[PDB]
Parts: C-alpha cells; structure tokens; sequence
RNA sequence: AGUCUUAUACCUCGGCCACUGGGCACGUAUCGGUGUUUGCUAAGCUUUCCAACUUAGCUCACUGGACAUGCACUGCUGACGUCGUUGAUGAUGUUUGCCAUCUAGUGUAUUAUAAUCGCGGCCUAAAGGCUGCCGCUAGAAAACACAUCGGUCUGAUGGUCCCAAUUGAGGGAGAGUCUGGGUUUGACACCUUUUCUCGCCACCUCAUGGGUGUUAUAUCCAUCGUUCCUGGGGCCCGCGGC
RNA sequence: GCGUCUUGCUGUGGGUGGUACAGCUUCUUUUUCCGAAGCAUGUAUCGUAUGUUUUGACACAGUAUCGUUCGUCGACUGUCCAACUCGGUUCAGAUCUUAUCGAACCGAAUAAACUUUCAAGUAUGGGAAAUGGUUUUACUUUUGAAGUAAUGACCCUCCUCUUACUGUCGAUAGGUAGAAUCUUUGAUCCUACCUGCCGGGUUUACGGAGAUGAUGUUAUCAUCAAAGCAGAAGUAGCCGAC
RNA sequence: GAUCUGCAACAAACUGAAGUUAAUUAUCGACGCUGCUCAAUGCAACGAAGCAGUAAUAGCAAUAUUACGCAAUGCGCAUACCGUCAUCUGUGAAUGCAUCCCUGUUCUUUGCAAGGGACCGCAGCCGCCUGAUUUCAACCUCUUUUUAUCUCAAUAUGUUUAUGAUGAUAAUUGGAAGAAGAAACAGAUGAAAUCUGAUUUAGCCAUAACUAAGCUAAAUAGACUCGUUGAUAAACAAUGGG
C-alpha cells in the first residue's frame, strides 16, 4: 500500500515530463526549407542553310532550386527519449531507480542551451520534357520533331 | 490538500484527508487518460 | 466616608478580525438525572361521605450535556550526543517545522522646471502611452475554524488572407441639428444629455460570389442543439375545488 | 445376430492387517504396594533427511535501519578520456574591503577507438543441404521382436549471411576433474578448468548401480535407468565500501 | 602572535608506566623425535611401558553385573520436504490497433520515401466445465386400480354432511448448463477442537510465623473460529398522524 501511494507524484512529474519533452521536441524538428521553380529558357542556333521555319531551338527546363536547413540545438533526445520506466512491469521493487531516472532526465533537459547550430544543404535540379516542331520552311510537307 | 495535511495531527483525519486525495487523483488521473483517448479517435475521425 | 471586586470609561481589549492553534473560568438558549421542602397539578386508599394524609413531580441546589464570552493565558512539532537503568523512555543544550494571503478599484503634494507630479523602469521623444514595488478602499472563513462511497455516461456547422457587388441586414465612429444639464455672467464660449438627418465612413459583424497562400488565426466569432430561470393563456395528458 | 472365462476401469458393494497410548474389568499385592492378565471404545500412526538429550531451563558478554556498485595477487594491457582543466578543501603567507593573490590535496581526466580472426573464437539463421537414426501417417497386411513407403516433423550432419560477446604470463596463490608414482593414505608430478565467496527450477551432455528384450555361452548384443558432475539459469546473505 | 592575554611543536628525562626488561607471586609445556608456534593454546605424519571409557564386586585378566560417562538406533518425539485429501481462490486458442529495433544496392523524371522482426499497452470470436441444477410425459390399464403438493367445481340435504380432475412439481426415469467464474490447470488455507488461576466453594496439612503457607476436587467467570456453514442482535435504505 504505501509503495501504491507512489502514484500521488510520480505519474504526473512524469506526465508534466513528457510534456515538456513533446513540447519542445515539436518545436526544434521544425525541418524549414525554402524552394522557388522558373521557366527560364535554353537557345540552341539552328544553322540557315537547313532552311528551318523557326531561325533558333528553345527549350524550356523546369528549373528548380531549394535550400533548407535544420538548427538543431546541442542536446539528447536519444536514450532520454524513453516510455514511461514502469510501463507495465511496476511489480518490480525500486525506490531509487525513479528517482535516478528523473534527476538524470533533468539534467538532460537542462544541459541544452550551451549549443544550437547545425547544417544545410542545396540544390539545383532541370527536367526537360520539350517536344519541339520544325518546319522546312516553303515546303511544309517536310518537318522535323525534336 | 497539503495545507491541511501540514498540520493536522489526528491520524483518523490524516488516513481520511489521504483516502480523499487517493479518490481525487484517482478520477484525475482517469479523465486525463480518457480525454486522452478521446482525443486520439477524435484526431483520427477529423482526418478521415 | 474608607477598603476589595465586577461593569463602563480607560492603551490593548487574543498573536489578525482576514483564524479562539489549544487551555482556563464564569455567564447562558438551557436540556436530562438526583437531593427535593412550606404549598401545589390529578389520582388514590380505608369504597354513606373525601370534611382532616400520601403518592409520580414541581421552588431551589447539585450532577452530566450544550451554547457564548474574555483572558490573567498557553501552545502545536521531536529528531542529535546522550545519561545508569527502566521494556516501552524520565532528563540534558540544540535547530528546524505554524494559522501569517490573493483579487478588483484608488493614490499625494509643489510647480515655470524634462522636475517631478506615491516610489521605478520601458516605448514613443508632447501636449504622451506601457509596466514593476508601496499607500488607501471592497470581495474571497480561500488560509488556520471549514468539505468526506465506488464505478459509468454527459454538442455540432462555417468563417477568421485578399478581392468584387454595398448586394442586403445589423452594430459601431464622425459630422452636424435639437432638447435639456455643468463653469461664466446677462452671456458667449467649452463640457455634457436627448431627438433627428447625413454620408467615397475601404470602420466592425453577418449574408453572397471568387481567388490567393501552406507560414491566413484565434487561447474566438456567428448559427443551431440540450438543460435551467421568468411571465404563463390553454389544451394532448387531464384530477380537485368553485 | 447370439453365448462364453479372463483381462483393463475395482464401475458397484462387502469384509479384512493392525500397533502404541488413553480407559474398564479381574487375580496377587494393604483391590492395579508401587505387579500381572483380559477387555469396549477413541485418538494418533503406519514417508524421506535432521536432532534424540544439539531436549529444555537459568547466568555472563555482545547483537541499529534503508538503498547502492563492487571485491586471489602484480605486470603492458584485454578496459576508463576534455588528461594539463573544472569545483571545493586546507595552509606557510601577502595586500588588509567583508575582499584579493599564491601553494598542496581531493573527486572528474592517461590504455585503444575494444577484444577477437582454425572464421557461430562463443551464441543467431538459411540451404533444390544428403546420409543415417527417431518420431507420425498410409498401404500390403503374411515375414526373422512382418515389410514397404517420392511421409509431416525432429535429430545427426556439411556449407553458408549479419549481429552480440572475449589477451596472457609469474604465480607450483586457492580450489576443482582426470592420469600416473610413492605411500603418509595422504603426498608428489603432469594435464585441463574456475576464482568476489559460498546458495534454487529448467535446458544439453557425460559416465553410470540395477533392470529389461534377444542371442549359442552368468556370457554377449541392444533398451531404459538410480544417484552425481559440468554450459545459461535465477534467487538469498558473507564480510568489506558508500 | 593580541604582541606587558599566550599558544603550538621539537618525545631526551620527569610522578602517574600503555609493551618488555630489573625483582616478587601463580600456572603449565615440563617428552619432544618430521618441527616447535601470531610471543602462549595447537599435531596427516615420530618412540616405550599397560590396557585401549572410570570405579567396585567374584576375578592377573577375560568373563558377568552395578553407578556415572560416551557412542549409535527407533514417527517414540518433533523439525523442512513431499505423500494425503478437503474448502476456497481460481473457467480457454487462433483477430486487429498502438510502441521499439534494423534496412538506399533496382532509393529517386519532387531530395526524402519505402520495407522486415520483437513484446508490452489498447480493442476484437464463441463454448465449456465446475460451483450445482427449471425444462419431458403422471394422456389403455373396472376385484394384482403409487403417493404427496400447488387447487377447483356441480348436485342432494332448511345438518353436524356426501362426490368428480386438468396443468405442473417431488420421491431425480434424461440432457443442455445456468443462476458465480476470457486466456487451466495452478495456487491459498486446514491437518484443529483448549486453557486459565485470575472467582467462589469444599477437603487435606497447624504455618518459615500466626493453626492452616501450600496443595487437591466441583462450579462460576475470563482468553479462545485455524478456513469453511447458517441465522441472529445493532447502525445503513424504512414517507406520519388525526
């Protein structure tokens, strides 16, 4: 009975614990990026001798660019990320174990604000699906597809 | 329930201010969890 | 006239009145049980006749309970080294641990001062605005006095970024106008009140139609829904009284 | 379709071995004079190991709790990192603000990015991995404790992919098991293994009393198997440390 | 160093000697051989006499007995185990959702998505037995006409009386499984059933002393379920009166 009585403080420290631990871990997994898509195009000189309707080739490549980052803080979200330690196995006598696991995850959650950086990364990508017309101009029977 | 608990010197009192606090935390905590649940299949309702 | 005590006054008038933390005592709504008499309520013996006594209790006192008051007052909480022992603990210095607040409103003054304007910091640099602390007023017995079974069940729709018709409604703001109130004299002028009018007033809410954005947003808004309150006419159910 | 003994369920019922003690009666004795005999009934008992006067009682001295991680020696190291600092303690002293400086110490910190390499050193899995054995089923149905299987599986066995885990020596340290020599009945030597200590079920294996079936031999061949050791287990408390 | 307050250390000596020497007292090894120990107690294994518990008796002695002592044994006693039942607690499989681990090898016309294993947490099928029981017919049967119960009805008689049965139940002729029990066959309990002295009485003994300490017998009273069985006394729910 008086182990019982544990779940006066323990299920909601724990509980207020893992509120924290979701509120803040939402936050920093932002992942942001950023992108932006054009339509510039590409000239290609078509030679006046092959006598050609259109004087320059033109393609149109969707360009596509995107830069993002990620700003993660320096922190350990790894192992402290963990169910609740009784879970279901509360049979088991411990007095110290909670009270290890809490003093250890608040030093975890309060040894965070020394670092916060990360990296990033960009790229640059075209897809090209330009199916392109061309005739012999003052003979439109011949024609050429591209 | 602990300003009470503080002084209150009377084991009679003591056991039943704690049965009290048992019972409360008790329906608390299965509210919690039950609004929890409901939460859950309601999240799971909206996105369908 | 002198002494003592109680009561008022008198400084407090329990640490606060926001809490008698507890104890003490008398006082008391008083209530039950006894000691209970001078006399008495009804009855009765010993039965023509109650015209001669007693019985259950009543005055008062005591006992137990309850309520209230003030305080000469006092506490509530027990562990360190212990001491010879006592079975549990009787003592030694020790320190820590209390009922002890929150909320709403208000705030000087002087003045020509960047001189402030209860005390102090922020923004804008003006005829300033925001905020922290303290002072003065009300609520919160919450707090100490004070609450005591478990388990189960207990609302939806759309919008919230921009644009178009102002298309319609409602509400706000302004401009005037009028009725009255306040300073001034006789006023005006200013402040304030009421009626009405007005509208390129990109004001707000709702109603309509579109698009934008993914980083539109409400901790909301509007509509309906259940329950409760007020006035109930009445019948479906429907009785009683007149 | 009918009748039948036996067998397995004792299915049903009945009777039966009892021992000890308790108690009753009888004879002797001073009717149980300290002895003997019979007897109704009831209770207990018809298992192993332990203790049998280590069974019990009196005195002396001593006997705190909880939760932790560890524990044959030494060597590079199979193995700990920010090693040159962090925080604190103390102090020969100095500047004299309560303050500052300096020195020693303490706790954190040096191994290598582990070891290992007959490639499951030790565990995991798969094989259109076969043999043989075992375990089911089917068929013939007759075989010499009958036979046959394109049988469902297991074991054996060969090959093979990831992951986990791990050096040795001097100890003639202590112990364990085997073997031999001498003999003290113990000692010596060698080999192999283990060491925080000594403690429970299960899993695999070992030898192995006795027993069982067959065969030509108290002899042999096949089967089971008592008790015991060893790999994970899974759980005490033993001192030391906090 | 406060510096006309004193303190600390240097362990050679000093009364008080913490160890041994110097002296006294008491003890034992007093035999030490392979060897004499942490300074003393202590011997796998070394040497002789006598018998291999002590004492006495008839007896050198064996031999037989006694008193003490030692050793062993016995459910005789108990302890742990299981053997043993009983009562109770307890009645089962496949289905999903949610967590963790691992994975570009044909990942990819958007640079970020898709696969495999684990057990817990949450939801999904139905029966069964046990605890112990309700289903069905009393519908040919007049001298060899089952009973009992829940029960009715006409007629005759101006009594105080006389006759006729359907449905169901039981004395279990038969079965489901239910009144209590979701993950199966295991756990828990029991192996008891009395005692007082502590009440009175009666009896014995004069008592340490007093004649009656003390003891013995009957009854009252008190402590007393070990789990299972049932009801009862009280509070809990009980609308009151004229």
């Amino acid at each position: 009975s008086l182990w019982l009585s544990f779940r006066y403080e323990i299920m909601p420290l724990y509980y207020q614990s893992q509120d924290v631990l979701d509120v803040i871990a939402n936050s920093t997994s932002e992942f942001m990026t950023s992108r932006d898509f054009v339509a510039k195009a590409i000239n290609i000189g078509i030679p006046l001798e092959w006598n050609l309707d259109q004087e320059n080739l033109v393609s149109q490549p969707r360009h596509n660019v995107m830069v993002k980052s990620k700003l993660s803080p320096e922190n350990n979200i790894g192992k402290t990320l963990s169910v609740n330690p009784f879970t279901t196995a509360w049979e088991l006598l411990t007095l110290s174990f909670v009270v290890d696991w809490f003093v250890n995850f608040g030093d975890v959650i309060a040894g965070f604000t020394g670092g916060y950086s990360d990296d990033s990364g960009a790229t640059a990508s075209w897809r090209f699906d330009d199916k392109k017309v061309f005739h012999l101009k003052n003979i439109p029977s011949a024609m050429v597809i591209v | 329930y602990d300003r009470k608990i503080a002084s209150a010197r009377k084991p009679a009192i003591i056991v039943k201010l704690r049965q009290r606090k048992e019972k409360a935390l008790k329906a608390l905590d299965k509210m919690r969890v039950r609004e929890e649940k409901k939460m859950i299949r309601e999240f799971a309702t909206q996105a369908a």
